């Protein structure tokens, strides 16, 4: 029994000490209503989902009954709701608020927070229909509230009620909500609000693969700047996705290799799986060869072996090897969304091939193209250098007699300039960056 | 207005100048300097030159008739 | 410093006998000539994937072991306990002596006990030089990359740092990473052409293998620039090549361009290569990265030099030249084009303005993907 | 009371442009009251 | 702190070899397969006849 | 402080500020010598004279 015991005490001091850090954040929110300060709060956001990992029934009802001294709609909704266990041997002294501090009314702030810390608890329990319902009133109370500091909170609330719902398959439902909102935000100057509720439609969008309104509304809607580096990410890759989905390959390799690098570093395992895979199979079909030191990726060396496979079929011209690797694994390709932009990869790579090698030769016979990328045709290798020069990938012309082709010529006065001309954004960067110091040289 | 102010302080002239070596870099804003016929006198050190050429006991040049650091 | 190279020998021989299973029948005999000797029972786990499970020495030869580390942890019993030494004393040696033991005669496991233990135990400088090239010795041995790299970074970093003039009987070995590995281009040489052994014939198997080494270092690492004046005019390396006909074969072959020789010998090279365990670019920089320096240096100051007689002033097989040529233009370098229906090789040598700013485009590409980067690192 | 709130958001924007906006010009000051002394 | 799960996190199962285990760069003309190049060259002097 | 450097004046030559030594360090070494430390660890075979 000693041992149990034990255990279940320091389980326990665990307990007590994310309910030290539910009233550190209680703290941070009195802090933050002294202060008018919204970043101190984005410090809390950022703070709670490190520790959201490891929560008790228990120790929340404990938050909430100590929290609520004086009664509150919180606290009746949380009583039914919450199912805290059976009665157990620690209690701690909850008398946090006595006297004036249980006379003022609860604070819209930390109310918005404990209905989203209920949301995510529900959902950490995998229950469904109190996490909705504690997300209803949630929107409600933000909606009823009309503070300037609050929208700033509703932006990731909403967010994670968009969550819930799609796990609850109201994805669909949750779209008036989310356009109210919007509506919402639009009226209050909310770009952060704005822009969660733009990232959670676009998931939706991409749950019932509905990409030609995400497309229309993208290419209407204009999406902040300054807002959150992960929603920016989130928003970045969706685009960069449905312009892949679109064709748009230039614009789809600059939107995922940006995705990619504004993505942490250190987390974001699956968002970096899918940025691997997108880029892989986009550039592939671009001819782009793939970043070989990116196959270094300690997470994805099983995804990305065949994908190896795939970009070593794509550099030779060959058909069956790479369509019986398909047919293996191909389900996962499937399951990501690219198997028809595979299949689209798997007929051009005769187009890629192509490309590298009238980069690589001056004067090639269409014969010998025709050979070398198992063609066996003159005519089809006459129209497919036609296709490609026609598509202005490369600059392999057509002479009806044997197959000639132009080479190079020396540089032109625009050819030292382009870069230059491409390039002297620079000071673009330098006159922003000095902006955002001009903004964040505050004395006090 | 300011910036046209900055590019115009810095003239600092410094055409005409003399010999007289550096003894030693007390500390900033001061330092000690003997001259080629002696003299040796504290004198002020400017921060435009600095310890990059600053080494203890070189030759060093003086303004023609203000002697000091240039 | 000795000890571990006959085991660097076995480990050779292990590698032959295992990886080509061309070499099987004379790989087995040197293999078990130098493993009934050497007393390979605990370093006979690695052994016993190759030939059978255990040669037939099983009792003689593990009574031997037994008996041998029975009587050398006797001894460290002995000076451990009965005689309180401690620090600067002779417990050092009686550990330095266990760890040989654990070493020559028992696997590695125990042998990096003892040397860790000691290791933290004294922090001498002479006995933390000791044993920081027994590590790397050891880790060189058992082809564990991992802790070479961690023996290098701590004697690069702080070891080396303290104590002169053994440096100069380290980096033979130091740079061996750097061998090994696919790093054989500038580092490697950079740090290996200096011909200060700290043994007359040891560490690297001999003085001998060493040049060779160095003379494959070098040729992966340039062409012909005034490589005459920084390693033809080595009166060692003339020495040394007078001792080794062949590899001065190849090595005048390179140097004067004769790519009709010089093929032979770099398949000769290539093989010669594939017998030895330091094979790591066995498909990138055996032989394709040295002829693309030779290509580099046959067609630039060229400009269309025909397919045919570049063919047989460079080996046969007019076919076999041009599809090289394809597969390494596809690869990247051999700066030109090919005319077929003319079968001629024009090449495309920017001027030294053209090719240089060319690389600044380059460097301004990833400067930019650097500053986005740093844009992102921004404004969050 | 809402366009109030804008125009204050307004006049917060041009507070925290105009802080490193006094900054600048009180060290540049500083910076010729050096060269001058 | 979050690992963003919420994205598809297929780890890699394999969890048996790096094949790459050591510091090598590998190109994506290192990883074609041949009978590398001694045995092409014998093949060539053959075809001449020497 | 005496036996230490001064800053003065050009015509009045008024004090300017008290500076270090200046005449130690350009003379310190003359025909004297300050303490070394030759401890009598080093000092052998004189310790019936020591």
């Amino acid at each position: 029994k000693t041992a149990a015991a034990a255990a279940e005490h320091s389980q326990r001091e665990l307990d007590t000490v994310t309910l030290e850090d539910i009233k550190e954040h209680v703290k941070q929110l009195e802090k933050a209503v002294s202060g008018k300060e919204p970043r101190f709060v984005l410090r809390a956001l950022r703070m709670l989902p490190s520790t959201s990992r490891r929560l008790n029934h228990y120790v929340l009802y404990k938050a909430v009954q100590g929290f609520f001294t004086s009664n509150n709609a919180t606290r009746d909704f949380l009583l039914p709701f919450l199912e805290e266990p059976m009665d157990t041997e620690a209690d701690l002294q909850f008398r946090p608020r006595t006297g004036k501090a249980a006379s003022t009314p609860l604070l819209p702030e930390v109310e918005a927070y404990l209905q989203l810390l209920v949301v995510i608890f529900m959902m950490n329990s995998k229950r469904y229909k109190e996490a909705q319902k504690i997300s209803d009133d949630l929107m409600q109370k933000i909606s009823t509230q009309n503070r300037r500091a609050l929208d700033l909170v509703a932006a990731k609330c909403y967010y994670y009620h968009a969550r819930v719902y799609e796990f609850l398959d109201k994805l669909d439902v949750v779209r008036s909500f989310l356009h109210a909102r919007l509506r919402t935000a639009t009226l209050r100057h909310d770009a952060d609000g704005q822009a969660t509720l733009l990232n959670l439609l676009l998931r939706n969008y991409l749950h019932y693969s509905l990409y030609d309104q995400a497309e229309k509304l993208v290419s209407k809607s204009v999406f902040p700047e300054q807002a959150n580096n992960n929603e920016w990410a989130r928003y970045l890759y969706y685009t960069g996705r449905i312009k892949a989905i679109q064709l748009e390959y230039s614009e789809a390799r600059r939107t995922m290799t940006n995705a990619l690098r504004k993505a942490p570093q250190h987390t974001a395992v699956g968002f970096k799986q899918t940025v691997h895979k997108l880029l892989i199979v986009v550039e592939l079909l671009l001819g782009e060869i793939p970043d070989r030191l990116q196959f270094r990726q300690p997470s994805l060396k099983r995804s990305l072996m065949p994908y190896f496979l795939l970009t070593q079929a794509v550099r030779t011209g060959n058909l069956a090897k790479f369509n019986q690797v398909l047919d293996q694994f191909g389900e996962k390709f499937q399951a990501d969304g690219t198997y028809t932009l595979i299949i689209r990869l798997r007929h051009n790579v005769i187009k890629t091939g192509v490309r590298m090698i009238s980069l690589s030769y001056s004067r090639i016979s269409l014969a010998d193209i025709a050979q070398k990328l198992q063609l066996d045709s003159p005519e089809d290798a006459e129209f497919i250098v036609a296709k490609a020069i026609r598509d202005g990938v490369i600059e392999a012309s057509i002479n009806h007699e044997k197959g000639y082709v132009q080479s190079k010529e020396m540089i032109d006065i625009y050819s030292t300039r382009e870069p230059q001309l491409a390039f002297h954004q620079r000071i673009s960067f330098c006159l922003d960056i000095h902006n955002m110091s001009v903004k964040a040289m505050r004395f006090p | 207005e300011f910036l046209h102010a900055q590019e115009e302080v810095k003239r600092i002239q410094s055409i005409p100048l003399v010999i007289g070596q550096f003894l030693e870099a007390v500390d900033q804003n001061t330092a000690i300097v003997g001259s080629t016929t002696g003299s040796n006198y504290y004198v002020r050190i400017l921060s435009t030159i600095d310890r990059e050429l600053l080494k203890p006991n070189a030759s060093v040049a003086l303004h023609k008739h203000s002697n000091a650091l240039v | 410093g000795l000890p571990k190279n006959p085991d660097l020998r076995i480990a050779q021989l292990r590698f032959l006998l295992s990886l080509p299973e061309h070499r099987g029948d004379a790989a087995v005999r040197d293999e078990l000539m130098a493993a009934v000797r050497d007393n390979n029972m605990a370093p006979y786990y690695e052994a016993l994937c190759k030939s059978l499970d255990w040669q037939i020495d099983v009792d003689l030869l593990n009574k031997m072991k037994k008996a041998n580390e029975d009587e050398l942890k006797r001894l460290d019993e002995e000076l451990e306990d009965a005689e309180k030494n401690l620090g600067e004393s002779e417990i050092r040696d009686a550990m330095m002596a266990k760890a040989e033991y654990l070493c020559r005669i028992g696997d590695k496991e125990g042998a990096l006990t003892a040397f860790r233990k000691t290791y933290d135990k004294t922090v001498a400088l002479g006995h933390r030089l000791d044993i920081v090239f027994y590590l790397l010795r050891i880790g060189l041995f058992y082809m564990d990359n991992d802790l070479i790299t961690r023996n290098t970074e701590k004697a690069k970093s702080l070891i080396e740092e303290g104590g002169d003039w053994d440096r100069r009987n380290r980096l033979k070995v130091y740079q061996g990473l750097y061998c090994v590995a696919i790093r054989d281009f500038k580092q490697a040489a950079e740090l290996f052409l200096d011909t200060v052994s700290t043994f007359t014939s040891y560490e690297l198997m001999d003085y001998k293998t060493f040049v060779t080494y160095t003379v494959y270092v070098s040729m992966i690492a340039l062409e012909r620039p005034d490589l005459r004046e920084k390693v033809i005019k080595g009166a060692e390396i003339l020495e040394v090549l007078h001792s080794l006909p062949a590899v001065r074969q190849y090595l005048f072959s390179l140097y004067e361009c004769r790519y009709s020789v010089f093929f032979q010998s770099l398949a000769v090279v290539e093989q010669e290569m594939k017998k030895d365990w330091l094979f790591a670019p066995h498909y990138r920089y055996y032989v394709r990265e040295m002829r693309i320096h030779a290509y580099s240096q046959l067609l630039e100051s060229y400009r269309s030099l025909t397919l045919g007689y570049m063919a047989e002033a460079f080996g046969v097989g007019v076919e076999f030249i041009d599809q090289e040529l394809s597969r390494f233009i596809a690869a990247g370098r051999l700066h030109c084009k090919i005319d077929k229906v003319n079968e001629i090789v024009e090449t495309n040598r920017p001027d030294s303005k053209n090719w240089q700013y060319q690389e600044t485009i380059k460097k301004g590409d990833l400067l930019l993907n650097r500053v986005q980067k740093l844009s992102r690192v921004i404004n969050m | 009371q809402y366009y109030l709130s804008k125009i204050e958001e307004l006049q917060l924007i041009v507070n925290d442009k105009s802080q490193n906006l006094r900054r600048l010009q009180a060290q540049r000051n500083e910076l010729n009251a050096k060269v001058r002394l | 702190d979050d690992e963003f799960e919420e994205f598809p996190a297929e780890d890699w199962a394999g969890l048996d070899e790096d094949e790459d285990a050591h510091v090598w760069e590998d190109n994506w003309d290192d990883d074609n397969v041949e009978d590398d190049f001694s045995n092409q060259l014998r093949a060539e002097l053959e075809k001449h006849g020497y | 402080t005496p036996n230490c450097r001064v800053a003065l004046r050009n015509d009045s030559y008024t004090l300017h500020k008290i500076l270090p030594n200046k005449v130690d360090p350009l003379v310190s070494l003359m025909m004297v010598e300050k303490v070394p430390d030759s401890t009598y660890e080093m000092i052998g075979g004189l310790d019936k004279q020591i």
